[PDB]
């Protein structure tokens, strides 16, 4: 189906170089992954650690569906942003049902829309969307060493061109090629580490080299040191595109370069697919009986990126001034409880990796939203900072610093107080989502015998919580530097709007201002579902939590 | 002696105060053994309080000759006060002694 | 928010309330104050607990009579 | 004033039984058993479900 | 207390408020109060899928802790041989 | 539906209400305080009813409500003996925390108000759920509503003094939540009745006790760990300073109840050392820098720190007299607390702006009911008997005495010390001249609010003063739990 709707999306756009359609291009790929969606709920009637798909190429298990689905989403989440425009007219004189569905609403609408702007006029960037979600979905259902690398470039090479899309960025362009450069490096490691391992073996099948994982686990002329070290390479490749430290670097960089809408879906899905990737990887090559090859097992780079991702992540954001590398950082300090959870492989630790990876991209996607919404609210303000006039691609990144939300719980409060429990959220506080996460993956290590990442992770968040307190502090604490536009509210200067009934003719012609400029229904319902759901979880965590306690089940079973 | 009132029908003990040949994994069981435990201990513990009213009573009463007529009353109450402490059920909970 | 009574502020009471607010931005460490924090964090509680610990369990009152003795170890 | 008024209508009686009021409080707040019989079947529902997530924890790989 | 199709309901009428908050539009607007209803129905008609793949979710670990026992219970026998 | 559920939705009611008024009705803002302020007099109606209906000598937790729905976290209420009064006392002081702030805040009244109506339905939720990681659950919710408040109507320096509550609470209560952790993958559950009757390894004891020592040692605060305090008990505002003293600094306390005593025996009993030599240290050392100590509202807050040292030693002693009177004072202390901060930055604060004892001297000359009150508070606050926090005081001491004879003497140089300082602080500003010649304008005394709110707050530690039996009474049999150890000729009896 997404290679369908891919084929089927291009041929439309290969005969048109109308920029107008981009918007209806976007709203027809989210119909399109609501058929994925659709598709991947029926195949979900099995219960098998795997089934062997194409030749034994490609494989599906419950795990390798429920993440589709999640991608599926997720992605029909982020696609909503070239979908809608971002701001609206409302009047009460149009608001019934029947007025909705059997009145229309004429007005100048070209500039309180931003009909032409840059995210609401590329043709491609849909297509190129579905080619990244394409190759995510291939690589949770990778079962053999070619089929990997294929489905890591697919992804790869189209986050590159998303990051590159806007070719009128130099901010983009750089951005985009930092993160072509560096990642093609990590794909070297990649291509060394699937190339090592059929070497030795004379395999490219995951399958087979978990056999001769299995049998080598005994308790003289081919010890199987390779798995172990080609495994390491290979991680290390993996450790890059995450985000893990200490190979982190680039990401505070190509994420604050690139535009805002842009790096809410480059900043996810990356992180889901290639995780659950590697949980499959973590669980089949574990040595239960203690032995040589445990000694040198390629896991121990994962606490120590989990271990670095924690001081790393929560430390370099302190000194952050700017909001998408105080983001970026974030999830550096949020990977690391990922990885320490994937390293620790235990049925707590999987429960509690795999709840941590679905609130974390439904928290972070949150985290987005508001900051996009926040800088599209701002078409009826204005400001006096110097600062604010020296910024670079104002456009692309609305808002570029954490000090342009000073005072915004005087602006829009509830936005600013979705915000707060999103960001309260990520610090781990009760009752909220991220803190039972948080709790989880702790409970499990504790259980394991990870007392030290344990004591690290807990004085790691600390000094995590101090920026996301200056974040909070900056909504809250001082006052507004934003201003009413004077002029949009000048009781002077009104448009007119004109409703109109089934059939053009007028029924009641309006004159309306500034104030009747609100955002778009389909960002305010987003962000109002995802608060809700991390403020409430408590009252609604039975079905979610069991989802993932049947899962790792399966995987842990027979 | 003194009738027991009604209000001492709910709140007297139906089993005798221990953890001995018990089921903690019975709910019901283990809270009526702690409850007793510290029903008998509290006895104890108010008997001192009469046994001093009678003594003040006497020490009044006598005076001078307080030494001599009520030292028996006193004997008592020592007795209780070396003994009589509300120490709770949980030692008697968590270890058993067996003689 | 609201406003209060007239107050004559004066500045060498204001200026010294400045400093007892900010003094602990100028601590240092020397040789007299390292002594002085280490013998009111480290040795004064190390003494009470020193003393806890070696008389604990050590007296009881609570009905010794005469010919016995206070002290139970 | 009050306080003596009060006192005089609180004290039941030298052989008297409890007063009207005097009974009606006590039967609002009976619960002879309600509290015990309800309190050891919520800690039964969590002994078992405790074992249960000690089954499922504890699961061999 | 909380029943999965109450709480629900009750879920769905609070986006339609946060929505509004967020949006800065007033609440209870007149012509509008069908939204309450409507994002109070879908969110019942969420509860009720939920509450669906809720006693899908019994049965399976219902099973499988029936099937963790088993694996365990007859372990043990072939060690008493 | 229990009554206890009733006490926890209440306030929700009252922020729901609050917030959709201006749908309805420019409504004034004085509308929002009449509804935040009925609102908390609902809930004390409802705590007094429980109380009117609580036994006093039952075991099993009361007010129970079936569920048969169990889920990950679900969450339970219970109201037994040692519980009760600690809800009984944070229903009373809410509706006083809102009338003491009625004139002071001006901007975001409603957020002022939601904030409040929010925190006082997590701080029941503490002394009302029936696990320890639903405890822990409630004992750092009220984190972003505290933070979010005092940087919002605090004093100057607010942005230090929110950074400061909300990094210490947060760090201790991780050492407390590992601790909790621990206990849960052994026992497999935290429901207290399950939890309880579990025992635990020495060593086991000795590392939960740590974790959980080092939370309650922060949020006490023992001397050492209390610079949080003095930021965010002095830059708070009135109400959320009185709440933060009189109901947020008893959650430890009470965690002690739940935490410490019933599933650690063994550790409590050996690590008594410490905890006294922490105790006694902090009585000793928090008592002279609050004889030094030129802000007004500050020498109040650091007083606390040295009288919560003294119910801390008693709820350590293993003693029957200890543990309740160091709940007794841990009661009493919020009803003088609360009017101390009122005294101190509700009376002067507002009149003057400044909170320098420079600038106060002689106000009886001009504020006769003012002195009265104040001075009341100063000997409670020194534990001068007719008050409750002298009962509890002298039941604390002689539990810790009891438990440890030097302790207890080193900690019985309170009633030398605190004398010393809360006289010191009345003389210097009732008395001690005619008037503070800084006053360029003289001053207005009591008006009827601050007269009712300190009329009420010296009632309750008078009251319970004459007569503690009102609040012993209750106590005992539950208490009578939690303690540890047997008589030779009692232990066993068949
Ligand atoms: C139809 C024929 C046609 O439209 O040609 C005129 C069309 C231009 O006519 P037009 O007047 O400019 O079109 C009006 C608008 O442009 C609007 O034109 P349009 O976008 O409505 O129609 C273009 C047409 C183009 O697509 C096709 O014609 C399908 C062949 O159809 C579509 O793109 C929409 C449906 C796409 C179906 C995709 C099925 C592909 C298989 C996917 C996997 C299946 C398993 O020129 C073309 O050649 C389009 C056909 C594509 C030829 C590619 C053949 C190679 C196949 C490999
Ligand atoms: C977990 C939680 C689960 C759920 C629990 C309950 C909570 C949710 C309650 C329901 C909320 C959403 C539904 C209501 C809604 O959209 O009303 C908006 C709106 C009310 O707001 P308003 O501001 O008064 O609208 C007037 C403005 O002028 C409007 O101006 P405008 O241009 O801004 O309007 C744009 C409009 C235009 O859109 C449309 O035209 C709607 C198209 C609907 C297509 C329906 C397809 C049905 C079949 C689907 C496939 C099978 C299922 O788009 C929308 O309003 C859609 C917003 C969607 C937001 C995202 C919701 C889904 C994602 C949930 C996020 C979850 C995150 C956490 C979990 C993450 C993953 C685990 O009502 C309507 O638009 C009326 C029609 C409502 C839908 C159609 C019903 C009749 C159908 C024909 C008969
Ligand atoms: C917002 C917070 C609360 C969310 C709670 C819900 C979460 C749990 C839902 C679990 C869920 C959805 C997966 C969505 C994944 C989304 C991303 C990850 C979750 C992010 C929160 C997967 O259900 C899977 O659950 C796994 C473990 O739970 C099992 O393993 C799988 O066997 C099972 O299919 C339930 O799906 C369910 O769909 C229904 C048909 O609608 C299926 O019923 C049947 O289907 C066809 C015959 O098959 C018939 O045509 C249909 O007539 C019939 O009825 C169920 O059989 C089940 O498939
Ligand atoms: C302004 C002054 C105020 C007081 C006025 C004077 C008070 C006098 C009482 C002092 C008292 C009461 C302590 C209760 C304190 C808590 C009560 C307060 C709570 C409220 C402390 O008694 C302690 O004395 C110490 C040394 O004696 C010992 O402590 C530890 O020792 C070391 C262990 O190895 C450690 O090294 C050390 O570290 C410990 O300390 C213990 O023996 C004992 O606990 C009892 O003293 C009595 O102890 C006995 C055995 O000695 C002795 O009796 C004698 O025995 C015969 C010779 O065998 C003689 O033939 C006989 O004639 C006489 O009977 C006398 O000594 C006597 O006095
Ligand atoms: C900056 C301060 C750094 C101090 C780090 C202390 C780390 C202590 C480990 C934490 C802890 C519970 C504490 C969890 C919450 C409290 C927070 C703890 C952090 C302190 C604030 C693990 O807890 C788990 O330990 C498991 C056993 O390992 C048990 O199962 C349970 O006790 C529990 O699940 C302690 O469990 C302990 O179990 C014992 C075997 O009984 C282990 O062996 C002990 O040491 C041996 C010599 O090496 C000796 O033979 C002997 O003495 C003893 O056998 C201990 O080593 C320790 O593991
Ligand atoms: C949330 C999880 C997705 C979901 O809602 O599953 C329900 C539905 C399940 O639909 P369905 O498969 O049950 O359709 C009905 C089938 N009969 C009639 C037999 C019962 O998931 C979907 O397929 C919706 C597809 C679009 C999803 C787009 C997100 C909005
Ligand atoms: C609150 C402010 C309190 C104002 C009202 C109390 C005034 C105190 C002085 C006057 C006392 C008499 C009042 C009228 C009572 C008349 C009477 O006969 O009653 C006899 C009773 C004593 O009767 P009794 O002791 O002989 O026997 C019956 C009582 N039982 C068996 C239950 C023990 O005395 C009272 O009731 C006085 C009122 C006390 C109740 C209110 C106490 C203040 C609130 C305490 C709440 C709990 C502590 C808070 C924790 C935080
Ligand atoms: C009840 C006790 C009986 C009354 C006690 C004195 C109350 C007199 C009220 C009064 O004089 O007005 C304030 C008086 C009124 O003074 P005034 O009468 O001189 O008024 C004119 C002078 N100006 C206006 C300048 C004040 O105010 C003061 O001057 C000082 C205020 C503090 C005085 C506090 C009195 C003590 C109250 C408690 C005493 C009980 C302690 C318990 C002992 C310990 C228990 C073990
Ligand atoms: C010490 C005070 C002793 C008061 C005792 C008393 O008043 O008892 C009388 C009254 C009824 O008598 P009764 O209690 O039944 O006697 C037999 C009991 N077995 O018992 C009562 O309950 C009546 C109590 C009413 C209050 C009496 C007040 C006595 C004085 C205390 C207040 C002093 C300050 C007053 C200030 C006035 C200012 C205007």
């Amino acid at each position: 189906m997404i290679m369908i709707s891919i084929l089927s999306l291009l041929l439309s756009t290969s005969v048109t170089l109308r920029r107008d359609m981009s918007i209806l291009f976007n709203r027809i790929s989210i119909i399109a992954l609501a058929y994925c969606i659709l598709h991947d709920t029926m195949s979900l009637s099995f219960i098998s650690k795997g089934i062997g798909l194409h030749g034994g190429l490609l494989h599906i298990t419950n795990l390798t569906q429920i993440f589709h689905i999640f991608i599926f989403i997720i992605s029909i989440l982020i696609l909503q942003l070239t979908s809608f425009y971002p701001r609206k007219v409302w009047i009460p004189e149009y608001s019934s049902l029947k007025d909705i569905f059997f009145n229309k609403i004429l007005y100048y609408r070209t500039k309180i829309i931003n009909k032409m702007g840059e995210h609401m006029k590329i043709i491609e960037y849909p297509l190129i969307l579905l080619f990244v979600i394409s190759g995510a979905v291939f690589l949770i259902s990778t079962n053999d060493l070619v089929s990997i690398f294929l489905s890591i470039e697919l992804q790869s090479y189209g986050l590159y061109l998303l990051s590159t899309i806007y070719r009128n960025s130099e901010l983009s362009t750089t951005g985009g090629l930092i993160y072509f450069l560096l990642g093609g490096l990590s794909s070297c490691f990649i291509l060394l580490g699937t190339s090592l391992l059929y070497v030795n073996s004379g395999t490219t099948s995951l399958d087979g080299l978990y056999i001769l994982n299995s049998i080598s686990d005994v308790n003289s002329w081919y010890k199987p040191y390779y798995l172990n070290f080609s495994l390491l390479i290979f991680s290390i490749g993996f450790l890059f595109k995450v985000s893990a430290a200490p190979f982190h670097f680039w990401s505070p960089d190509v994420y604050d370069a690139i535009p805002t809408i842009v790096t809410t879906f480059v900043a996810i899905i990356a992180k889901i697919s290639i995780f659950i990737f590697l949980l499959e990887l973590v669980y089949y090559t574990n040595s239960n009986a203690n032995s040589y090859l445990s000694e040198f097992s390629w896991t121990y780079a994962l606490l120590i990126s989990s271990l670095l991702s924690l001081i790393i992540g929560t430390v370099v954001g302190l000194t952050q001034f700017r909001i998408k590398r105080l983001l970026a950082y974030s999830t550096i300090s949020h990977v690391g409880f990922i990885l320490l959870a994937l390293s620790v492989s235990s049925i707590e630790s999987t429960q509690a990796f795999i709840f941590y990876l679905i609130q974390y991209s439904i928290s972070n996607l949150n985290a987005f939203f508001i900051l996009i919404t926040i800088g599209f609210s701002l078409y009826g303000y204005v400001t006096n900072n110097k600062e604010y006039k020296s910024l670079l691609d104002k456009n692309n990144s609305p808002i570029q610093l954490i000090s342009q939300l000073k005072g915004y719980f005087y602006i829009n409060p509830l936005l600013s107080l979705s915000l707060a429990i999103t960001i309260f959220s990520f610090v781990g506080v009760p009752p909220l989502v991220g803190f039972f996460a948080k709790q989880m993956v702790l409970s499990a290590a504790l259980d394991n015998g990870y007392i030290f990442l344990s004591l690290i992770a807990i004085i790691t968040s600390v000094i995590g919580a101090v920026y996301y307190l200056n974040v909070i502090k900056e909504i809250f604490f001082y006052s507004p530097e934003h201003e009413v536009n004077p002029v949009l509210n000048e009781s002077d200067s009104n448009f007119s709007l004109r409703i109109l009934n089934e059939k053009n003719v007028l029924i009641r012609s309006v004159l309306l201002k500034g104030r009747n400029i609100f955002i778009s229904s389909p960002f305010s319902i987003t962000i109002s579902i995802i608060t809700n759901v991390i403020l409430l979880f408590i009252f609604m965590n039975k079905e979610w939590l069991s989802m993932g306690t049947i899962l790792v089940q399966i995987l842990f079973s027979a | 002696p003194t009738p027991e009132s009604e209000a001492f029908l709910a709140k007297k003990p139906q089993v005798p105060p221990t953890f001995d040949g018990v089921d903690y994994e019975d709910n019901k069981r283990l809270k009526q053994a702690q409850d007793a435990i510290i029903r008998e201990q509290w006895v104890q513990v108010m008997m001192g309080r009469l046994v001093r009213e009678e003594l003040s009573k006497c020490y009044y009463r006598e005076g001078v000759n307080h030494l001599e007529k009520c030292g028996k009353l006193r004997e008592r109450y020592l007795q209780l006060l070396a003994n009589a402490k509300v120490k709770g059920y949980l030692f008697e909970q968590q270890n058993y002694w067996s003689k | 928010g609201l406003q209060h009574y007239k107050i004559a502020m004066d500045p060498a009471l204001v200026r010294l309330g400045s400093m007892i607010s900010n003094r602990y931005k100028y601590f240092r460490w020397t040789k007299r104050t390292a002594l002085v924090s280490f013998m009111y964090v480290v040795v004064v509680p190390s003494t009470i607990g020193y003393l806890a610990y070696k008389t604990d369990g050590l007296w009881d009152l609570r009905a010794k009579r005469r010919g016995d003795l206070i002290s139970e170890r | 004033a009050s306080s003596f008024v009060i006192y005089n209508i609180s004290r039941p009686g030298p052989n008297g039984e409890p007063s009207s009021l005097h009974k009606w409080f006590s039967k609002i707040s009976d619960y002879k058993d309600e509290w015990e019989t309800r309190n050891t079947l919520m800690a039964a529902a969590l002994e078992q479900a405790a074992h249960d997530k000690h089954l499922l924890l504890t699961a061999e790989r | 207390m909380v029943n999965r199709i109450l709480f629900w309901t009750g879920f769905g009428l609070a986006v339609r408020f946060w929505q509004l908050g967020i949006e800065m539009r007033p609440f209870f607007n007149r012509k509008s109060l069908w939204a309450y209803p409507l994002f109070g129905g879908v969110g019942a008609s969420f509860g009720y899928w939920l509450q669906s793949i809720d006693e899908k979710q019994t049965k399976m670990l219902e099973e499988r802790k029936q099937a963790i026992l088993e694996k365990r219970a007859r372990r043990a026998q072939r060690q008493a041989e | 539906m229990s009554l206890l559920y009733v006490l926890l939705i209440i306030p929700i009611i009252g922020i729901f209400l609050i917030s959709t008024i201006d749908s309805f009705y420019f409504f004034n803002v004085s509308y929002y305080k009449k509804i935040a302020l009925i609102t908390t007099i609902l809930n004390l109606i409802v705590s007094l009813i429980i109380y009117i209906l609580f036994d006093f000598s039952n075991n099993q937790f009361q007010f129970i409500q079936e569920n048969l729905d169990l889920s990950f976290y679900d969450i339970y209420l219970g109201v037994d003996g040692v519980s009760i009064y600690f809800v009984l006392l944070t229903t009373i002081i809410m509706p006083i925390a809102l009338v003491s702030n009625w004139n002071s805040i001006t901007n975001n009244i409603k957020s002022y108000l939601i904030i409040m109506l929010l925190l006082e339905t997590l701080l029941l939720a503490v002394f009302l759920v029936l696990d320890v990681l639903l405890f822990y659950i409630f004992f750092e919710s009220i984190l972003p509503p505290l933070f979010i408040l005092i940087g919002l109507f605090g004093s100057s320096n607010k942005v230090r003094a929110s950074f400061y509550i909300f990094l210490y609470t947060l760090l201790g209560s991780l050492f407390l939540l590992l601790s909790i952790l621990t206990m849960s993958s052994i026992v497999g559950t935290t429901y207290f009745d399950v939890l309880l009757k579990s025992s635990f390894e020495y060593t086991t004891q000795l590392f939960l006790f740590f974790g959980i020592f080092i939370a309650f040692a922060v949020k006490t605060p023992v001397w050492g760990l209390n610079s949080w305090l003095l930021r965010a008990h002095v830059e708070s505002p009135l109400g959320g300073s009185i709440v933060l003293a009189a109901i947020v600094l008893k959650l430890s306390l009470y965690g002690v109840f739940r935490l410490i005593l019933p599933i650690l025996p063994q550790a409590s009993l050996n690590l008594t050392y410490i905890v006294y030599a922490i105790g006694a240290i902090t009585v000793l050392y928090a008592s002279f820098s609050t004889l030094r100590t030129v802000d007004v509202k500050e020498l109040i807050a650091y007083s606390s720190v040295a009288h919560a040292a003294i119910y801390l030693m008693g709820v350590f002693s293993n003693t029957i007299q200890g543990l309740e009177g160091a709940i007794l004072l841990g009661l009493a202390h919020g009803f003088v607390s609360s009017g101390l901060f009122i005294c101190a930055g509700g009376i002067l604060y507002d009149r003057t702006g400044t909170r320098l004892i420079y600038f106060f001297r002689g106000l009886t000359q001009i504020m006769p009911l003012f002195s009265l009150f104040f001075f009341i508070l100063c000997l409670g606050n020194a534990g001068t008997p007719l008050t409750l926090n002298f009962v509890g005081e002298f039941m604390s001491l002689y539990g810790t005495l009891e438990r440890l004879p030097i302790a207890g003497m080193l900690a019985s140089t309170s009633i030398i010390f605190s004398a010393a300082y809360s006289i010191y602080m009345y003389n210097r500003i009732a008395f001690g001249g005619s008037v503070s010649l800084y006053f360029i304008d003289c001053f207005r005394d009591l008006t009827k609010r601050e007269f009712f709110i300190l009329f009420t707050l010296v009632s309750f530690t008078v009251i319970l003063g004459i007569y503690p039996s009102f609040v012993l009474d209750g106590l005992h049999y539950n208490i009578s739990s939690v303690v540890y150890g047997i008589e030779p000729n009692a232990s066993y009896l068949t």
